[PDB]
RNA sequence: GCCAGCGAAGUGAGUUCAAUGGCUGAGGUGAGGUACCCCGCAGGGGACCUCAUAACCCAAUUCAGACUACUCUCCUCCGCCCAUU
RNA sequence: AUAGGGCGGAGGGAAGCUCAUCAGUGGGGCCACGAGCUGAGUGCGUCCUGUCACUCCACUCCCAUGUCCCUUGGGAAGGUCUGAGA
């Protein structure tokens, strides 16, 4: 039944309710799928010099991953650290979350099915420290 | 887009220069191009190892904005006026494939007709300095648009005088009257360790000149790019 | 019932920091309308005397903030690449050069201070590596992290 | 088709060259060596050494160097590790002309270890699950 | 020391800097009353004083130191007597209060806030939390016997190529079902409308022997359309007083309606209830954990024990039993159990959960929109697990307000509100919570999730809400606790954007289909005539010499006529709304690519290949197509209302691969003969004073929309406009498959969904890419 | 008649020592001229060039309604005077 | 009768030209996941051993810090008017 015809939802990936304490002491950069590397370097550029305009006050920022999105956040982090030219903490945090795909082929006798899956997440953390 | 693309006419000892590049990355510029002038009296070509940047800066020119590599190029400016000098420069097109941007500097009119119909320059120098009038014909112009002539307003009377002053805001006026203002780049020379102004400032000094309240600052960023392909392309 | 007023930074770049002690209100105002005077004329420089006024001043750290009008803010800021020769105590070469134009609107104006003077502060230090600047770096960063 | 890799675990390699670990690294891409890695880490959890694993990844496997380094953390329930995130040096030719190109890709280190961080982590801040 | 002083003096500069500009913006011109935030201001405050809190309070008094008629009727009345015209909902005057409230094809409901929140609701859209009225969702109850509604169901299911609802019986128990149903068995592709239905089966018979229930909810014009096919389809048989139902149906319910009657053949109960119980969609990540805070859980232990005076006697009876204790017991546990989960974005598809609840105006904290997330403990992980992969709630599916007579004794109670203000403020506590508990309200509500963009793999799983489904008497009271904590309101518009930004189509009209979508296009054009007749000349571009018959949403009913026309020289709205053949299509339309074999992956875990004439097969069977599409702008596009979509030229694919940063040509001009006809027609006017065209009417779809323009248009759009959630224009237009095959067809090379628009206004073509993703 | 406030992010423009209707070209409309093109009811339609597209005034929380200040502009009720049958 | 020419006054919940490029100020927006979590295929090893190698088979190419997009003072934005946002 999964085979023939069949729907095949993504539905979500628990990331924490912390995003939304997040952006207001911190700051919090969720890195996204095949929208533009560009973009998210200059948001990045751009919320890191906010004082009093970005969110409240720059202290320490840290950039959530995942499967690929690592990928993308430890590139736009190893470009940031080039680009922004002060000495800069990176610690990167490594976390497991579980993933849940839906499936239901549409017939009147067959029943949905759960699969489950485990990616990896990073958590790259970067400090002001003094130089 | 590339901005922050202006010449330089500074060549004096290495101290100077490191100070000029150092004032030029601190202030407003990410390429710096060095000019040196050869005049016709001298007649000397040495090419191989006259300057030597890389060898003798250390490693980085930083700047305060982008923090970019500055891209540092090598040109040329020989003052050509009579026609065998020109001739001479012909006689280079094959001989040493070196200096990527060529600039004849013209001071005849049949030489300039030349230097614009058959003569593969790059960007052509004009200046006005004690009392040099020059007129202008249209199809050599149109022909040089067409074909990629950047032309080059090196200025600096801003600390010398006040008459070359007028000399250099009359050949300006000039040639955006004449030329229609297509592809003029406007750029300063260093004997002094202070002869250079702001990169804003380059917009409203050419809109001084003229030409547009934008397109001289659209023309210096679309033309700075352009010439350095249309000098690739002559290399290549 | 009121006038779209323009500003401008510009700052002052030499060496020997007497020129650095040498700014006054009264001298910069005169130094700007006759050098004005020499560029344009009564129609240039007389509305320098209504519209032009010296609105923020630093002495060592040479950031100068200035008015200006909407309709002569392109001749003002054709005006000051033209200053040249300070004559004073001392033989003195001092030159302004412009950050950015920004459009009136004093409050991001001063935001933009900020974010160049931290790009002053930090692009500086790794070239020079010396601890007894370091420690007044140090300092300063602790002293903006309390703000 | 020619490369060469040139990486700029500098200062910590020392302490455990001074108890000499097994070293793991993942090229590009390749699929039966995570198994083969399982299986020498199923291997080392028996075999007499002391607590220290040793992974490296450059070039796109700084995605896989972090999954597969997670399965041994549901196995064999590590406690202090260290990610540390350095620049590495790639000048590769090839043949459209044969032309050389030098790319600079991220390389990922991960430090498993249980009592040499003990006396450890004043600035650096490892994760502790 | 030189870069020391300059180090102080920069320090000490950026120091002044960032003090003066932070006290500056807070000081606001020295003033207290502009100190205040601007979502927070009210301009009475120079009448009365007391418009400002107390601690601005003793500075404003200081600084007026420095410095019509009343009701004379009752007011019940007076709003009876004005609700026996229109509705008048319970918080149609809460939202009359502070939102721009427009008459409809229903009733009066709200179009736009009155502050400017266009933003702000999508950024309350987002990550906080927001909600919405839904009372216009009228109800089908159907009770028979188990083998004769499923005879009921399946002479209007569809199953074959719709989605499935009846005969399922897997996810009856456990969720809801979505989806469009039809009309009477024929299958002519006349009659379709979007319906959302509702299994309950009970836990203890098992077997076809008991009274089984079905619901559908709906639309109000669709109310009026599938009520006579129902009774086509299954058998052709002095205090105050608060008017909580309608008036037209009050007014009715002598003669006829409500509709509740029974068949002595068939066994088929109906009732057809147009204002029985009310719905509010929260949607928000924050309005999970909000909900949970401010919802509580009744307790059964207090209460079960010995506390029994006087009535509310069925709360004993259902407690009585041993189960019933037990059962609340899990549902608290498995209501905590969805707080403790950090989003409602992970679950399946529309579960369904209901418990007893204690009323939120138990709490009311004192402060006002204080808004809060949770604390840092988030432990229990393996229960979190265990409810995300099964997600059974069979045993806590319990419906006790959904029957006949226990419902209305729960909406007899007429509880009232205000005196229960003043009994809070009689118990003179600070920041407490105390409620006497005598008599308490220990009522069920039920909650139904929503998960949206589910068909899109764009964002899978966007608009996570959650549904409040209640009786009618307890409405406005369980309105403003969470408007107290702090959750925003959004109208008409925000159900636009709701549609709009995850790319699915209104379900009142702006669907085509024949007795609705065809009335509300006409009421759009009414109101669209009216602001084209309001509008003088000079001013409007004119659509004769740049554009063509445009913005009026009717012109496709004769554009597919010359597309089969065309295909067949060389039954009507057919809607391909089969998920198969769209996926076939998103299969064609979504890859626009090239490497070894197949779009954007070689492997790609799919059946990749062409065939030009199993396409055409598919037009022998189903003609007159016409498909939605989510249509996405590369660069240099701002989309408006009723875009053309035009179909490109070999010409403009050259130009475009030729360089990067490419507009699109300009349109040529027409010839405008219509305007000395009506110069004639003034002139003829002003000859007999002393047919009405101004600037672009007139009776000639037919040769027109054939060929006109130098291009082939083939695409209408509904909504058009540009969204925050991708950063660019993103549409969503009806387009017909006739124009898509021949675009298939023109090009088995390099980009194929790069396909033109024109806006009505200009006359600039801009590219973009056609996706169809259900 | 009296009685009811919320210090925490950021208005399909949101500034406050107070930004936002800038230039060019073609079409819209009010007009004039034709040595252009197509069709045969003296003519009709499209094409080319130029002029005019202003004033009132300027937002600091929004909306509804009322007011006052308008004339490139459109739907009507009109008046007076001049000329014609 | 020709509202042919000139002027004035009244009423309409009357409206106060658009588009594209170059350029200036400010604001907004730019969505944690390649079904690669024990992935797959090939050559030596191996049939129960891979500090083996290859294929950007998932093109995510490019010194990446914006050659990204949108819009931007109306009928009246003006009255020391009304009312509402408790």
């Amino acid at each position: 039944g999964a085979v023939e015809a069949e729907l095949d939802p993504v539905e979500y990936t628990l990331r924490k309710r912390l995003p939304s304490r997040l952006p207001r002491r911190p700051n919090d950069i969720y890195v996204n799928m095949k929208t533009d590397f560009k973009a998210q370097l200059a948001r990045c550029q751009k919320l890191l010099d906010g004082g009093a305009r970005g969110q409240n006050a720059c202290s320490e920022i840290y950039i959530h991953g995942l499967g690929l999105a690592i990928n993308r956040a430890i590139n736009i982090a190893l470009q940031l650290q080039a680009g922004s030219f002060g000495s800069l903490q990176v610690a990167a945090n490594t976390s497991t979350v579980e993933l849940v795909d839906e499936l239901e082929p549409e017939t009147d006798t067959r029943e949905p099915l759960t699969r489950i899956r485990n990616n990896s997440a990073i958590h790259i953390r970067v400090f002001r420290v003094t130089p | 887009a590339v901005f922050a693309d202006l010449d330089l006419r500074a060549g004096s000892d290495l101290k100077a220069l490191r100070g000029l590049v150092e004032t030029a990355a601190h202030l407003g510029y990410s390429v710096v191009a060095i000019n040196h002038i050869v005049d016709f009296k001298e007649k000397k070509q040495e090419i191989e190892k006259p300057v030597a940047v890389s060898e003798l800066f250390t490693t980085l020119p930083i700047v305060q904005g982008k923090s970019r590599p500055i891209k540092i190029l090598t040109r040329l400016t020989i003052i050509v006026s009579d026609p065998s000098h020109c001739n001479v420069l012909r006689a280079t097109s094959s001989r040493a494939r070196l200096y990527d941007v060529v600039a004849v500097f013209p001071k005849t009119e049949k030489l300039f007709h030349i230097a614009c119909t058959h003569l593969d320059v790059d960007l052509v120098c004009i200046t006005v300095t004690e009392k040099l009038p020059f007129y202008f014909k249209r199809p050599p112009i149109n022909v040089a648009i067409d074909r990629g002539l950047a032309f080059e307003l090196v200025y600096s009377p801003a600390i010398k005088d006040s008459t070359m002053r007028r000399y250099t805001i009359s050949s300006a006026l000039n040639l955006m009257q004449i030329c229609k203002g297509k592809n003029v780049i406007i750029s300063s020379a260093a004997e002094r360790p202070l002869e250079i102004r702001g990169p804003y400032d380059v917009a409203n000094l050419g809109l001084l000149f003229g030409l547009s309240e934008s397109d001289a600052k659209a023309a210096v960023s679309t033309n700075c790019r352009a010439a350095l392909l249309h000098g690739e392309t002559r290399k290549t | 019932v009121r006038f779209k007023h323009r500003y401008l930074l510009c700052e002052l770049v030499s060496d020997d920091p007497r020129c650095r002690l040498s700014l006054d209100d009264r001298v910069l105002s005169s130094l700007v309308r006759d050098t004005i005077a020499r560029v344009h004329g009564t129609f240039g420089a007389a509305a320098c005397s209504i519209g032009f006024a010296v609105r923020y001043l630093n002495a060592y750290t040479g950031i100068v903030l200035l008015r200006c009008r909407k309709e002569f803010y392109q001749l003002v800021w054709s005006a000051l690449p033209f200053i040249t020769y300070l004559e004073n105590k001392g033989h003195r070469y001092p030159c302004f050069f412009n950050t950015l134009h920004v459009g009136g609107t004093i409050r991001t104006c001063q935001k933009f201070l900020i974010q160049y003077n931290r790009r002053q502060l930090l692009i500086l230090l790794q070239n020079c590596t010396d601890e007894g600047e370091r420690e007044a770096i140090q300092k300063s960063v602790t002293r903006s992290c309390l703000l | 088709m020619e490369n060469f890799r040139k990486v700029r675990g500098g200062p910590g390699s020392g302490p455990f060259a001074d108890l000499a670990p097994g070293a793991v690294h993942m090229r590009v891409k390749e699929g039966s060596k995570i198994r083969n890695l399982m299986a020498f880490a199923t291997a080392s959890m028996a075999q007499p050494a002391t607590r220290a694993i040793v992974f490296s990844g450059c070039g796109r496997a700084t995605t896989k160097t972090v999954t597969c380094a997670e399965i041994l953390k549901r196995r064999l329930a590590g406690l202090h590790q260290v990610t540390r995130l350095r620049y590495r040096s790639v000048r590769e030719v090839w043949q459209s002309a044969s032309l050389s190109v030098l790319k600079n890709v991220p390389g990922l280190a991960i430090l498993l270890s249980k009592d040499a961080l003990d006396p450890r982590q004043p600035g650096y801040q490892p994760p502790n699950p | 020391k030189y870069i020391t002083a300059s180090t102080f003096a920069q320090a000490r500069a950026a120091e002044i800097s960032a003090m003066l500009k932070a006290v500056t913006q807070k000081s606001s011109n020295s003033l207290v009353f502009q100190t205040l935030p601007r979502h927070m201001r009210r301009r009475a405050m120079s009448h009365n004083v007391k418009r400002l809190p107390r601690r601005l309070q003793e500075i404003a008094q200081k600084e007026a130191e420095k410095a019509a008629r009343r009701c004379h009727m009752n007011r019940t009345l007076e709003f009876n007597r004005r609700q026996k015209k229109n509705i008048w909902l319970e918080t149609h005057i809460w939202h009359a209060k502070r939102f721009h409230m427009v008459k409809k094809w229903g009733y009066c409901l709200g179009e736009r806030p009155t502050v400017k929140s266009h933003r702000a609701c999508y950024r309350a859209m987002t990550n906080r939390c927001l909600l919405q009225d839904l009372s216009y969702y009228c109800c089908l109850e159907l009770k028979g016997k188990e083998e004769e509604i499923l005879k009921a169901l399946s002479g209007m299911c569809n199953i074959d190529t719709g989605l499935t609802f009846a005969a399922v019986h897997c996810l009856s128990g456990k969720r809801q079902g979505s989806l469009v149903l039809y009309r009477v068995n024929k299958y002519p592709r006349e009659m379709l409308g979007p319906v959302t239905f509702i299994w309950k089966s009970q836990r203890t018979p098992g077997d076809p022997s008991e009274s089984r229930q079905l619901w559908i909810w709906l639309h109000p014009t669709l109310k009026q359309d599938i009520l006579e096919e129902i009774k086509a389809a299954c058998q052709c048989v002095g205090e105050n007083a608060k008017p909580i139902k309608k008036i037209i149906g009050d007014g009715t319910r002598d003669p006829c309606l409500p509709y509740s009657w029974i068949s002595p053949t068939t066994g088929i109960i109906i009732s057809d209830l147009t204002m029985e119980m009310n719905r509010f969609r929260l949607i928000g990540p924050l309005s999970h954990s909000i909900l949970t805070e401010a919802i509580k859980a009744a307790s059964v232990h207090t209460v079960g024990e010995d506390t029994e005076e006087t009535p509310h006697r069925w709360w004993i009876e259902t407690c009585k039993k041993p189960d019933s204790v037990s059962l609340h017991c899990r549902q608290e546990a498995i209501f905590e159990l969805l707080g403790g989960i950090t989003s409602p974005a992970e679950i399946p598809a529309g579960t369904i959960l209901g418990l007893t609840v204690g009323d939120p105006r138990i709490n009311l904290p004192q402060k006002k929109s204080k808004a809060l997330p949770n604390p840092e403990k988030c432990q229990d992980n393996e229960k979190v697990r265990q409810l995300l992969l099964e997600g059974v709630p069979v045993e806590c599916t319990h419906s006790f307000i959904w029957n006949q007579d226990i419902c209305k004794s729960v909406t007899e109670n007429k509880i009232s509100d205000q005196d229960l203000n003043r009994m809070r403020s009689e118990l003179l506590v600070p920041g407490s919570q105390l409620i006497l508990g005598p008599h308490e309200s220990k009522i069920p509500i039920l909650l139904i999730q929503q998960p949206g963009k589910v068909t899109g793999e764009d964002r899978l799983g966007w608009g996570s809400g959650w549904d409040v489904l209640l009786p009618k008497g307890w409405g406005m009271a369980f309105w403003i606790p969470f408007i107290y904590r702090g959750v925003r309101v959004g109208g008409l518009k925000e159900s636009a954007v709701h549609s709009q930004y995850k790319r699915s189509p209104n379900v009142p009209g702006d669907f085509p289909d024949c007795p609705a979508g065809m009335l509300f296009a006409e009421e759009q054009a009414k109101n669209l005539l009216e602001k084209y007749k309001r509008r003088p000349p000079a001013k409007r571009p004119n659509y004769v010499k740049l554009g063509t018959l445009a913005p009026f949403c009717c012109p496709w009913e004769q554009l597919t006529q010359d597309w089969e026309s065309r295909v067949q020289a060389y039954s009507h709205l057919c809607v391909l709304r089969s998920r198969k053949l769209l996926k076939q299509l998103s299969a064609w339309c979504g890859p626009s690519s090239e490497d070894s074999r197949g779009g954007r992956r070689a492997p790609g875990r799919g059946q990749q290949g062409l065939t030009r004439e199993a396409c055409l097969s598919i037009l022998g069977h189903f003609p007159r197509a016409l498909v939605w599409v989510s249509l996405s702008l590369l660069s240099k596009g701002s989309p408006e209302p009723h875009t053309m979509i035009c179909v490109p030229a070999k010409e403009d694919f050259l130009q475009l691969h030729e360089d990067w940063h490419y507009c699109g040509p300009q349109e040529s001009k027409h010839s405008d003969p219509f305007r000395s006809k009506i110069l004639k027609q003034k002139e003829k006017k002003k000859r007999e004073k002393r047919e009405a065209l101004t600037l672009g009417l007139w009776s000639g779809p037919l040769p027109r929309v054939t060929l006109h323009c130098s291009r082939t248009l083939l695409g209408f759009v509904t909504q058009g406009d540009f969204s925050m959630a991708v950063g660019c224009g993103e549409a969503l237009g009806f387009v017909s498959l006739t124009g898509l095959l021949d675009m298939l067809s023109s090009q088995p090379a390099a980009q194929r969904g790069l396909v033109l628009l024109r806006p009505p206004a200009s006359l600039q073509y801009r590219f973009a890419r056609i996706a169809i993703e259900v």
